[PDB]
């Protein structure tokens, strides 16, 4: 159990609409890891004073609000579409497949 | 017709090698099986538990979304 | 006085702009 | 001619044949000689034909 190869731990996951403010992004580990510590640093400097940090933190806040309102709008649209497609009925999962048996398999 | 005759005719010669029973004893004498693939598991019941191998962990990406 | 804080803000802001920007990397 | 439309259809048949062969051997090292007798290359695997 203690010797099973070269390991690698768990990291930070990023909220995609506020990282790369508005515009679409791509994946890279170093950039996301930079952004997570960068915005905590800019928050501390903006609280201490420092108008250049206050600009960056306010711009991030603007993108954060816009993405959050867009995503709740998408939730409302999906709920309305589901209430149109089915009635007051709900969607039902597939049953689990256990393989063959000497039984009628929908018993 | 020719192929299924010649393949069986060659199998008769190739299968008729000398001894033919000491290798049965050699194979069956190792009643310990071939070594099986290791997984992390619990001690009491042996259900698998998750691994952090780098060559698999380096492909993983997650994100955060608001809740409803 | 006050020089290292200004240089720190300028350096991490430029490092955010021209490196470590995922929209830049996407384009 | 911008008032025309040409529709093109591509189709693929299925390739139906498949098989899988899964063999295993065993050699006992009395010494450095790997025991290459004729009654040693007989495997112990499985055959699947679909």
């Amino acid at each position: 159990q203690m010797s099973e190869g070269v390991l690698k731990p768990e990291g930070w996951a990023t909220m995609e609409t506020v990282a790369g403010l508005g515009e679409e992004v791509t994946e890279d580990e170093g950039a996301e890891s930079f952004n997570h510590v960068y915005y905590r640093q800019m928050y501390e400097l903006a609280v201490a004073g420092d108008p250049w940090a206050q600009r960056e933190y306010a711009a991030m806040l603007r993108a954060y609000d816009k993405g959050c309102e867009s995503y709740r709008a998408s939730y409302e649209e999906a709920d309305v579409d589901a209430n149109v497609e089915y009635g007051v009925e709900s969607y039902v999962v597939d049953p689990i497949d256990f393989g063959p048996s000497f039984d009628p398999e929908d018993m | 017709a020719v192929k299924v005759a010649l393949g069986v005719a060659f199998a008769f010669w190739w299968t008729s090698g000398p001894g033919a029973d000491e290798e049965m004893d050699a194979k069956a004498q190792q009643e310990p099986d071939r070594r099986s693939q290791y997984t992390r598991h619990y001690a009491f019941k042996g259900r698998g538990r998750k691994e952090f191998l780098r060559s698999d962990m380096k492909n993983d990406a997650n994100e955060l979304v608001p809740t409803r | 006085n006050f020089v290292y804080s200004e240089l720190f803000v300028k350096l991490i802001k430029e490092c955010k702009k021209r490196i470590h920007d995922q929209t830049f990397l996407k384009n | 001619d911008v008032n025309k439309i040409n529709v093109k259809i591509r189709c693929e048949e299925v390739q139906p044949k498949s098989m899988e062969l899964d063999l295993d051997w065993s050699f006992q090292l009395k010494n450095g000689i790997p025991s290459i007798n004729r009654q040693s290359l007989i495997p112990g695997g499985s055959v699947e034909v679909s």
